[PDB]
Formats: structure tokens, sequence, C-alpha cells
RNA sequence: GUGAACAGCCUCUAGUUGAUAGAAUAAUGUAGAUAAGGGAAGUCGGCAAAAUAGAUCCGUAACUUCGGGAUAAGGAUUGGC
RNA sequence: GAAUGUUACCGCAAUAGUAAUUGAACUUAGUACGAGAGGAACAGUUCAUUCGGAUAAUUGGUUUUUGCGGCUGUCUGAUCAGGCAUUGCCGCGAAGCUACCAUCCGCUGGAUUAUGGCUGAACGCCUCUAAGUCAGAAUCCAUGCUAGAACGCGGUGAUUUC
RNA sequence: UGUACAACGGGGUAUUGUAAGCAGUAGAGUAGCGUUACGAUCUGCUGAGAUUAAGCCUUUGUUGUCUGAUUUGU
């Protein structure tokens, strides 16, 4: 009070709630935390390790690009042949 | 936004939901204590005759029978048979909470389940023995 | 703003005129509440007196006990039908309206609260606080 | 005999008459007083409304209930791309008020400002200021000679800017020209600051900056002809009163017999001037850049544009004046923003304002995602993109 | 109520207005004024960089149309007998 | 400020969007349209409309069991603010975001797979069934061939 | 054809396509609708509107000239296959 | 809306009108005052009542968008696609319009009244009054806001080749 | 005779709610000889299909258009 009423006063004085933060960092105090990012909440996507489980994420993701996850002729017919049935089909529907 | 759906889904004349009569028909002591009401001068029927499936009150015991051998309390029946659909559903289809989602759709199917369906079974029976 | 609120309040969508009737959400034995009056109504030609969630009326109970009713009681307002903007983003609503019997210091006579109870309500009333066991 | 029940009457009698505007652009009635301690300033800027949007706000204002509290509030976007300086006007003092002496111009003129004075500028020769550009050669007397003048003689010094009105989304090809008045030093000094403005472009940033008190001055949208329980506010009839229920029952019962002035009449609702002050400014955002639609609370790449664009307007692709609350107009109409007459005394003027979000979904109907990425990561694949 | 022309709130608001206010006001001008002479030598630089590639008596009449067409306004005036200050 | 999905179709619910109800047990129901609200009121079911992602994770339309679906949950215990920690977690963000999108395209070609050989049969069984209108294009594409000869 | 039905709605035979027109979509009207929360606080007065409605089953008070009251009241239901 | 050379742009302001209002809250403070019981105000701040002027980002209402879908009866042989039912009926519904059912904004200089004074005679006391003069009310006149004399005005651009 | 204008077309942005056609072993049962026939409905191709300026945004595409009449002088 002593220090609201030689700043500003009761009303006028804004006080920063930041001050008292016990953080590893005193440069952090002054620090705007962010809370949206490309629709999502970083909020609910914080946590410790986030590290080592995105990680292991990029461990699953490289073993399956190596199986192959992500990667015109059928039987008596050439890539001509399907062609041409598909422009006649084009053609009698029309 | 048109006259029939507005006043039969005001908000002064909204029922009771699905999910509730869901958690009141799972447990054996709310049923109970859903069959065995005090008198309410205030309610159809003294407070008695009330089907739980539809939450509903009725003037006497043939006309909760004829209720019973209806294709309305069949349908409420039929919507009270799967997942209740709380929030948790809606968060994890979005992809928010999903291993909570996943363990609630499992306690369902474990424990929940079976009990609510026997419930229900000795509840239908005893409906039939007394009407 | 009424004697015994906690502070300046903000407006909220006006829900319950003078004539309406809320349930009682307290156990003093009351049934229902029938407003009368508004206490800090405004002065308009053809206007009715209405409240909204969190003031302070004068109401008698319709129905309840005989020695509860045919008098006229204070009640605060702590469950409304009618939407109201929070400041913090969405528009929100109660199934019923519904109030609590008071004195004029804001003193509720009963000793719990059942459902719900507005933030509005009980931010400004300390004793609907303490009573409140659900607050939103 | 006397009313029996006391009423404030319907509408305000400062206003009238209730008559069309006379330009689509709303005059400026009274400039700030001029400090000659002061540097040389602008008093005014003209912009074009564009839409309204939703922003979130991290409020500081102690005493209030909403101290360290999110507060969601609605702003109005104004598209402000820089206006150009083409003359000079001085005014003289005289027992019938300012009159203007005289009028220097500028040597080169753009096509967007020469259309204003054509009411058909395809069949013209384009012939408008052709020989007043001939007057700068060989040291430009004459010029000098009518600056001296203004140097001389005038009291006050306005400045003659056209907009640019090609860089808006605008079907409209002919720029707006207004008189902005000169604050600052001396009028020797508002001379030599015009005279090497000429032809030079002023943003909107070396006018106004952020948390600033601003008025909107312009014309209201227009509602052709009205009843008076719109026009004025009076309560509608019973049902099925004889001869209609929207009027007022008795226009007059008292001895004058005549209609007073005073009794509401139907007629023209709307398109009339209109100034409203004290709107802060929430944001001045730079048109070249990428993300002046984003916060430090949110790290989404996106500019002050919604999806599909201002409904009815387009794009923003200048600098912007982001205002709160509302202001008279309609979109896409020209304004005239102007500082404010007085040091105001609130301590909403001295807030600093902290955005946390800006809403940048479509206008257009129910919008549900703030960018087109979020669109097509919530939905997954589409039929047409496999 | 005191309303918005009461006296002493008028006082105390000149008061306020003559403090913090006014010198949020002075700095907001001075601020202003920086950026309006940047943008100036902004566009100056501009201009040059443009242009590399590419490389007082008041006395009297304005001028000849001006005095011309005065002094037929004045005869005009003079021989119809509209004239404001002149019989 | 926080983003919330929407009770019946799962869409982000932003600040100032959609209306909430407020039940008698304190759930609170946040709606991001008033087309889904007016739904809700109706009590229609969010599994059997199909334009909902409920439905569409209940049948199968879009993937719903993945491990990059598992790393946004509600945080009941707060962590002390890291600056560090801060930029893992935006860089961690972005690459989840592109790891389920590539999933969710995988997921959607294998399940459309097949689409292709179903048209082939369906085109040629169209063009085995319909010889006479083969022959009208057979006369009118010589005679065009003929009118660009001659 | 629907339906208890010469009701209302649609159709076949037969007969009409007549009644000054064109362009725009201000206020006020004439005729017809919808509306959040509250529910007669409106008004001399619930004027006007709203609500009810077919059919099957359960059930139905005072009073009474014993014939009635009575469709009293109050409830459950209705599609398709 | 004719006319005073034509036509165009930017302005001035005679006159006329004029608008804001009330309550509560924090602090001052459980302080002055008071045996006690009780209990203020100025300065500094925050909301709300009534009124007024706008505005449609959001919420709500509205639908001939006859936009999408559905239902009853009949009719076009059936499917498909459609007609009619004086907008057939039911659900959602953009755009537009709109709501204290939504949101924003609404000021500061001179002169005064009652009254309190200064100097000071009348009247060798005295006296705010006689001459002179200081302050002082939500009052007055202005600042600010609306219109702009169609017979008030100024500055400026262009001014015809048969 | 051009960041020219328009009529279409394209891409966004929105509204609704999953088109027509084909197929299945899903379908209470019933009839004939495990099969076949009928069968409200269910499922897949299919957030499909339809509409989207008439006062929404945008545009390297296609096709065109650019013209008559009256009056005015210090
Ligand atoms: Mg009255
Ligand atoms: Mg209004
Ligand atoms: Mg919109
Ligand atoms: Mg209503
Ligand atoms: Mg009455
Ligand atoms: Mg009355
Ligand atoms: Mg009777
Ligand atoms: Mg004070
Ligand atoms: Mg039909
Ligand atoms: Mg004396
Ligand atoms: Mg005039
Ligand atoms: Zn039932
Ligand atoms: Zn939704």
């Amino acid at each position: 009070r002593d220090i609201e009423a030689e700043n500003g006063g009761a009303g006028v004085f804004n006080v920063n709630l930041k001050d008292k933060y016990l953080l590893e960092d005193d440069e952090w105090k002054n620090d705007i935390m962010p809370e949206i990012l490309d629709g999502k909440n970083v909020y609910d996507f914080l946590d410790p390790e986030i590290a080592a489980k995105l990680q292991a994420l990029e461990e699953e993701e490289e073993k399956l690009e190596n199986e192959g996850f992500y990667n015109e002729i059928y039987d008596g017919f050439e890539a001509s042949e399907v062609d041409d049935i598909k422009e006649k089909a084009a053609w009698i529907r029309n | 936004m048109g006259r029939y759906s507005v006043k039969r889904y005001k908000t002064k004349r909204r029922t009771r939901d699905l999910d509730l009569i869901y958690n009141d028909l799972s447990t054996k002591e709310s049923v109970q204590k859903l069959l065995n009401q005090p008198l309410d001068e205030t309610k159809p029927g003294l407070g008695q005759h009330y089907c739980i499936h539809c939450a509903k009150y009725m003037e006497t015991a043939i006309a909760l029978k004829t209720h019973l051998k209806g294709k309305v309390h069949k349908r409420r029946v039929k919507e009270l048979r799967g997942v209740p659909y709380t929030q948790e559903v809606s968060d994890a289809a979005a992809g928010y909470n999903l291993n909570k989602f996943l363990n609630r759709v499992q306690e369902i199917t474990q424990s929940v389940g079976p009990e609510k369906e026997s419930n229900e079974a000795l509840l239908k029976e005893h409906l039939d023995s007394t009407l | 703003s009424g004697n015994g609120a906690q502070g300046t309040k903000f407006r909220i969508s006006l829900g319950l005129p003078v004539g309406a009737i809320m349930n009682c959400a307290d156990n003093s034995g009351a049934r229902n509440l029938y407003i009368i009056a508004v206490k800090g109504s405004g002065s308009r030609l053809n206007r009715l007196p209405a409240a909204s969630l969190g003031d302070m009326v004068m109401a008698t109970v319709k129905k309840g006990k005989p020695e509860l009713r045919k008098k006229v009681m204070p009640a605060i307002v702590v469950r409304q039908a009618k939407s109201w903007r929070r400041r913090d983003g969405v528009f929100l609503y109660f199934e019923d309206n519904a109030g609590v019997i008071a004195n004029p210091k804001g003193e509720m006579k009963g000793s719990a609260i059942t459902g719900p109870v507005g933030k509005e309500c009980a931010d400004l009333w300390p004793r609907v606080a303490s009573n409140s066991g659900v607050v939103v | 005999s006397h009313r029996k029940y006391e009423a404030p009457r319907h509408g305000h009698l400062g206003f009238l008459p209730r008559k069309r505007a006379a330009s689509i652009r709303a005059r400026v009635k009274a400039f700030p007083k001029d400090d000659r301690s002061k540097p040389v300033a602008l008093t005014s800027f003209l912009g074009y409304k564009a839409g309204m949007t939703t922003i979130v706000r991290d409020l500081d204002r102690p005493g209030s209930k909403f101290h360290k509290r999110e507060v969601v509030e609605a702003v109005t976007v104004v598209d402000t791309p820089p206006v150009v300086v083409v003359g000079v006007v001085g005014y003289v003092e005289t027992p019938r008020g300012l009159r203007s002496l005289t009028t220097v111009w500028a040597e080169h003129l753009s096509d967007e400002v020469k259309r204003r004075f054509y009411k058909n500028w395809y069949k013209s020769k384009k012939k408008a200021f052709t020989k007043y550009s001939a007057k700068y050669a060989q040291d430009g007397a004459g010029i000098e000679r009518e600056l001296a003048r203004i140097k001389k003689y005038a009291s006050v010094v306005r400045v003659l800017v056209h907009t640019q009105i090609r860089k808006t989304p605008l079907a409209q090809k002919k720029a707006h020209l207004a008189e902005i008045q000169l604050n600052g030093g001396s009028i020797s000094e508002k001379v030599d600051w015009a005279r090497e403005h000429f032809e030079k472009t002023v943003a909107v940033d070396s006018v106004f900056e952020q948390n600033e008190m601003i008025d909107a001055i312009a014309v209201t949208k227009g509602h052709g002809f009205e009843g008076v329980t719109h026009r004025w506010g009076t309560k509608k009839l019973p049902r099925k009163t004889h001869r209609g229920l929207r009027k007022v029952a008795c226009i007059g019962a008292w001895h004058p017999a005549h209609v007073m002035w005073s009794v509401a009449r139907a007629g023209q609702r709307g398109y009339h001037s209109r100034t409203s002050i004290n709107h802060k400014i929430y944001r001045v955002g730079k048109g070249d850049d990428e993300a002046n639609g984003a916060t430090s609370f949110d790290r989404t790449k996106k500019t002050i544009t919604p999806m599909g664009g201002f409904v009815h307007y387009g794009e923003i692709k200048n600098d912007f004046i982001m205002v709160k609350g509302c202001i008279p107009g309609n979109r896409k109409r020209i304004v005239t923003l102007r500082k404010s007459l007085y040091t105001n005394t609130s301590r909403k003027a001295l807030e600093e304002v902290s955005l946390k979000w800006i809403d940048t979904a479509s206008k257009f109907g129910k919008g549900r995602f703030q960018t087109p990425a979020e669109k097509h990561a919530f939905m997954g694949t589409l039929k047409k993109d496999l | 109520a005191k309303s918005l022309r009461a006296s002493s709130h008028l006082n105390a608001k000149s008061v306020k207005r003559r403090g913090v206010f006014q010198k949020a006001v002075d700095a907001r001008e001075q601020r202003i004024s920086d950026k309006l002479k940047e943008d100036l030598l902004k566009q100056k630089l501009e201009d040059l960089k443009k242009k590399e590639e590419q490389g007082i008596s008041t006395s009297g009449w304005r001028d000849g149309r001006h005095h011309t067409y005065k002094k037929a306004k004045l005869m005009k005036q003079s021989k119809k007998k509209t004239s404001f200050t002149r019989f | 400020m926080r983003i919330y999905q929407c009770h019946f179709c799962s869409s982000p619910c932003y600040p100032g969007h959609g209306i909430m109800f407020v039940r008698n047990d304190a759930k609170e129901f946040r709606f991001c349209r008033s087309k889904c609200h007016k739904a809700f009121k109706q009590r229609r079911n969010p599994r059997k409309l199909k334009w909902t992602k409920a439905f569409r994770k209940a049948a199968g339309k879009e993937l719903a069991v993945d491990s990059t679906l598992t790393f946004a949950q509600r945080r009941n215990v707060p962590v002390r603010y890291n600056r560090e920690l801060v930029a893992t977690t935006l860089k961690a963000m972005a690459r989840i975001e592109e790891i389920r999108q590539k999933r969710e395209r995988a997921f959607y070609k294998n399940r459309m797979r097949g689409n292709k050989e179903k048209d082939f049969l369906r085109d040629k069984k169209l063009v085995e069934s319909n010889p006479e209108l083969l022959r009208i294009r057979e006369v009118e594409i010589a005679r065009k061939l003929a009118k660009e000869q001659e």
C-alpha cells in the first residue's frame, strides 16, 4: 500500500503480478506465454520430455517410411485400350 | 425456428437427458430409488408408475402398461443402448483427450454396460410381473 | 446496486419482468417465487421493471409452506433462462429461472443452495457464494 | 390542460433537419487549436471503411472488475493507404470570418485526382491544370509570389491532399480531395513544409499512433423514406387502429392551429453527416507486414483480412487503422479521422492496448476456421484432392 | 449529481489535464513528428535511387487574367449598382 | 483464452462464437453454431448425422487412433514456465501436425483404393452393352474426319 | 384417387384461359405469417390471435324431471415393412 | 428546380436549431466527530439508470436465396426428373434488415444569481454599495454538434474551328 | 483500344447434408426347389451431389463491345 500510494494511489496504480514469479531465470519474468498456434492450444501440448516423445514419433515415422507406408493396366488390357474404353464410356454417358 | 419445433423444444419445456437416464439405469440403487418413490401430490399417479427409460410419470398402472406396449418406449429403449455420448466423445473426435475417451469406452464395455443391461432386465421382469 | 451487494455490477440481459415466476433454489421450504418488484429499477413510462442474474427482487411465495406464504420477502436471482454475454467471449443461459430468499442485508434464510449458481451472482453476493455448492 | 404523466420527448432536436447530406464526404467543422510551439503536424486523415471484426484484449485497468482479465471487443477496420499532398491554401481573418486568400498547387497531378474535376472523364481532352503547370517554368515566379502572399497574410494554413484510391479494391477510380489543417510552427514554417511536401505521400503512422483517441466523421448509411415509428422511436398504436397504427395519434390538440416543428413526422432516415469522438486506436497495421493480423499470444502467421475477404469490400493490402467499437458510415465509404479537439482526461485515453487475438474467420457465414490451412487440416482429404 | 458543466468538476479536470495527460500528448506529438520526418527522408532516398537510373513583393495584381477579371467584375458592379461597399 | 471443441460436431469454437448451455449438473455444452445448438435442442444424434466428426470417427471415414493423436490432452497439473520448453513445444506442434496430415492422407488413400478398378469395370460393361450408340459415334467421327480432310 | 363422406386437395371427358397493361419495390395501408426471455404486467373489458381438434383403447364428478349431464374432466397411442 | 458568361473542384458562416441526466461503488476510513450507539466530505478512481446518436464483428429474431434436404395427397406407366395444393407442410439456412434480445460513443471557456467578501462615503461611529471591486448555481453567452441564405460570399481549374 | 468494359468459365469463401447408378450376403420373415424369389431398411463407391451475388472475394482462360442525341461564350 505504501508502494501504491507513492506511485499512483488506489485505483490508479497498476501492480505487476509477474514480479513475484519464482522462475529459473529472472529474465523470464516479463515473457509473454503463447496460447494459440494454427488452431491448436499451446497449453495442452506443453509437457516436459516432449522432445523425447517427438523423437519416438520421428523414429516411428522413419520406420514407416522404410516399410513403404506412403507410396492404368488390367488383366488382358493395355493402357491405350483402357483409355479408349474410358473415352467411349464417357461418350455413351454424355 | 418453426412454431412446432419452437413450442416443443422451448427451454422451459425441456426433458431429461439420455446420459442422465443411462446413469440412473446403470446402478441398482438408483433403479430401486426410482421404483420406490415417496408419495408426491404434485405428480401424476402420486409419483408412482414412473417409466425410468422415458423419465415419465403415468396416472395409472394400466397407462404404464400401455406405454410399455408401444413404439415410443421401444424407441427410447433402443436409444439407450450404446455409449451415452458425453463431451469426451466430441473431444476425441476432434483429437482431444483420446486416451481418456478410450478408457471411458473400455470401462463402459467391461463393467458399466453389462450391469446396466442386467438392471434393465430385472426392471423389465419386475414390471411384467407387477403389471 | 442494492444494499449488501459487494461492488459494482455490469449490465446483464434482462430476463424476468414483473409478474414472472421462478423456482426457489434454497431449502427454506418455498417452491416458487413470484416477482412483484425489482430493486434499483429505473423510471420510464410503460416500461416494466425487469430483473437479471444477480439482481434483488421483492417476491411472494406462491407454492410452499402456508406460514411462508402471504408475505413479501427479498430474493436474489441466481439462474435465468435468457442468454447473456460473458466478457470472456460466450453467450450462455440456464435451463430455468431460479432465485433464493434473502434479507435486505443479502443474507440467506436457508443454509444451502441446490443447482448451479451464476458466477455473476456468486461474485456479487458473498453469502450466496458461501451457501453455493455448485458455482457454474 | 397538463399532461398527466411526464416523459422525455422522442428524438434529439439538435440533429435537425433530418435531411440528406449535401456530399458523401462529411465536412470537418472544427480543427484542434493551433499551438505555435509544437512541430508541424497534420490534423486529420482520410480512409475507407472496410468492415468489422473481433479481438481479445488483455485489460490493464486499475479499479475495474475486469482488471487483469480478458475482454472480447468489436473493432472497425479502416483501410488507410498514404495520401498525396497536392496543394496549399491560405486563410485570413476578416470581420465576416475566415476567408481563403489564395491556393497554390503542385506542378504534376495524377489522373486519380484529375478525375475529380470531370463528370465525363473518358470523353474529355484532359486539359485540367495544363496551363497552370506552365507557371512553374523559369524559376516559378507567380508560384513564389503566391507562396509569399500566404506567408505574409494568412492566419490559417491548410494542405490539399487526395486519396490513392487505386490501391483499394474499390471499383471507383476517382480520388477524394480534402483540406487538412496544419498545426505546428509559424505560418512561414507551414508554407515551407507544404511546398517541400508537394507531390509527396504521407502515411497514417506519421499522423496517428497506437493507443490514441480519434474522431470519426462520415455520412451514415441511407435508408430512404421512413415512418415515424422507426424514424423517431414512437410507440405503435393499438391493433387495427383506423388509418394506421405506425403513426402519431394526435399531431396537435392545442391553440397555435399549426403543426409544431417539434412533432415527429415521416421522412428521410440515414445519410446524415455525423461526427463521433473518442475512439481508441487498437492497432496501426503496416501493409507490407506479413503478419499484421498476429499477436504475441497468437503465433499464427496471418494478415488482417478474414477468409474470403471482407464482405462487399475485399482484401486489405495497405496500411490500416483498427479502432474499437463502431463508427458512422457503411463499408467502402470514405471517412475522415480527426485528432481530438481537447486533451482527454480519462484513464482510457492513457491505457496501453495489448491484443491477444484477432478474429479472421469468414464474415460470409458462420466462419469456423481462421485460415484455409486450418480448414484443410480439420477436414482432411477431399474427393477432388486425390 | 454534478453536471458536465459543473464548475468544480471542470476545475479539477483542468488541474489533472495540466499534468500527465498533457505530458503523454506531448510525447506522442514528438514521436509522430519524428516518424513524419523519417517518412519524408525515406521518400527522398527512394526518389534519389530512382533518379540514379535516369542519370518578393506581393503588391499589384496576381496575373493578367486576374487583373482583367477583377476589373471587369468591379466595372459590372458599378454599372449595375450591386456593390456592397461603393455607391 | 482457449479454443474449445463443439459438443455436437467437434468444430473449433473461437472466442465470441457460438453459444453455451449449462445443465443442472454443472455440465457445460458449447456449440460452434446455431445449427449444432438447434440440433442438440431437437435431440438429434450426432453419431447418426453424417456431417459430424463423431459419425466420421465411428464409421471409420478418417483415422481415430494414432500416435499423433495422443499429444493433446487437458493438463490438470501445471508446470513452471520455461522459455526453452516453450520453444521446443512450438516446434513440436508444427512437426506433429505435419506428420498427422501425412498419415491422414495415407489413410484416405488406403480407403479409396479400388475405385479405379470399379470404374473401369463399369465403363467396360457399358461399352459392351451399348453397340448401336458406338456405331453412331463411329459414323459421326468418320464424317468429321472426312470434313477435316476436305 | 385420398377420405366416414356430394367435405377439402389432385386428375379424365367436356369447357375456359375472361377481368386495361408495362416498369420499379419508399413511407402508410388491405390480406396473410414468424419471433428470444416473460406470460394479460395490455385494455373499460383476454378485443384479436394462440392453444384444442380425426380415429382406437382406458377412464369420466356435482346435479337430475332418472331420460340426461357426457366427446364431462383426465390419460395411452397412430408411419413403413 | 429556372436565372443572372458556361462548367467544375475546394471552402467561409449570417441565421436557425442544440443535450445530456441520475444513482451506486473503491479509496479517503471505521478517519474527522462522538460516553456510546453510530459515522461524513473534497482531491484520486470504477460501474450503472434515463435519454440521445450510430453500428451489424458476435449472439438472437426474420426467409421467395423458394439455397439444400425431408413429408402428406394426387398427377406425368415405373426409376429419374418434376407439376399442383391461393408462399402446401416440416428442419436447417447464408446475404440483407434488425434488438437494452446485440455492441460502441456522448466537452470546455467567459459572464452571472442567491450568498460570502474588499476598499469606502453618505452620517468626524459604522456599513458588501452609493462611485469602484473579488469570488460564486445544474443559470446565460459562447466552445463543440446539425443545417447552410435555393436572390449571402471567397479561392482555384478548364473554357469550343466551321 | 486499354492494371478498358462486359458475358461466360476457373479458383476461393459459404449453405445443406451424403446425388443418380451399380453392388453386397447386411436385412424381421414368407413362398417355391443349402440355393433361389420378394422384401421397409442398412452398408460402399460418397463431407458426396446441388447452390454460391442477384448489394461475397479473386481472376495469365474463352467470346465479344467501345456509340449515338442535345445544349452551352465574358
Ligand atoms: Mg402506460
Ligand atoms: Mg435505434
Ligand atoms: Mg456475415
Ligand atoms: Mg415470444
Ligand atoms: Mg390489469
Ligand atoms: Mg394499466
Ligand atoms: Mg359440465
Ligand atoms: Mg470526488
Ligand atoms: Mg409428391
Ligand atoms: Mg469598510
Ligand atoms: Mg447557398
Ligand atoms: Zn418408456
Ligand atoms: Zn458445431
